């Protein structure tokens, strides 16, 4: 009616928006993690061969 | 043909849309992880050349 | 006569519900003879046809 088909909707799309926002934040922090891990891996690669 | 049928349709279609959203979110997360891994591998295997 | 005018002062805005961004509300009109006669074959539509609230 005026509540059954109104509030449940807005709540559902809020849930969907929060899900995709969690996804986007995960994308941001995961790209940060990817670049940082790559940089640290190459640095670890270089330091041991510098020891050699 | 009766409000029972439409009441079934409400939940049916809402379930379809939310489950599709979840599946798409999972797929894009998997692709984000793939990009993570592939970019990391490319960065490391390109930098190693100049390190050598 | 009706259906030749425009709609700028004979109706008010706050009836089309935009609370939901899934439902779409059309303010279609029908003759007098069948005004309530569209209160029987009106529910086969999709999710959340907000009932018991449509009228003239």
């Amino acid at each position: 009616s005026q509540k059954n088909g109104i509030a449940t909707l807005l709540q559902a799309e809020k849930e969907a928006h929060e899900i995709v926002s969690k996804a986007r934040k995960y994308r941001q922090d995961k790209l940060k993690q990817a670049k940082t891990d790559a940089a640290k891996e190459i640095d670890s690669y270089k330091i041991q061969k510098d020891k050699e | 043909l009766t409000p029972n049928q439409v009441n079934d349709e409400l939940n049916k279609m809402q379930a379809f849309i939310r489950k599709e959203a979840e599946e798409k979110a999972k797929e894009i997360q998997l692709k984000a992880d793939q990009e993570y891994e592939i970019e990391k591998t490319n960065i490391v295997r390109n930098e190693t050349n100049n390190i050598d | 006569d009706l259906s030749v005018r425009s709609l700028h002062d004979i109706v008010k805005p706050e009836d089309f519900v935009l609370n939901s961004e899934h439902l779409t509300t059309v303010l279609v009109a029908v003759p007098k003879s069948l005004k309530s006669d569209f209160e029987k074959s009106y529910e086969t539509l999709s999710k959340n046809v907000v009932p018991a609230s449509a009228s003239v």
